[PDB]
């Protein structure tokens, strides 16, 4: 081969996998104080319902 | 809708790999071209009939 290829460049090559964002998940729930007291014959069981 | 997207980190994960034969690595001095190798052929003893 020629005596001039040592001037020639040779960069290393890489992989480069790119990752975007995740997803934010959410959930909601509603505790009523009005009609829920019509069930729950004691008071502690409503607190157990909450927890 | 006017901000530049922010990268967070680049990892460059890397592990090195071995040889599974590195205890065979004998080190000579890079002189000469050829190398030959030879054993002694056998020679069984003889009975001696000293007549």
């Amino acid at each position: 081969k020629n005596e001039e290829l040592m001037l020639k460049r040779n960069y290393p090559r890489m992989a480069t996998k790119l990752y975007g964002n995740g997803i934010v998940k959410k959930q909601k729930f509603t505790l009523n104080n009005n009609d829920t007291r019509f069930n729950f014959q004691t008071l502690a069981d409503a607190t157990n319902y909450a927890l | 809708k006017y901000l530049f997207p922010k990268i967070n980190e680049t990892l460059l994960i890397d592990i090195a790999l071995g040889n599974r034969f590195n205890w065979l690595a004998k080190e000579q001095d890079f002189i000469g071209q050829y190398s030959e190798e030879y054993v002694i052929m056998d020679t069984v003893p003889i009975n001696m009939d000293l007549s």
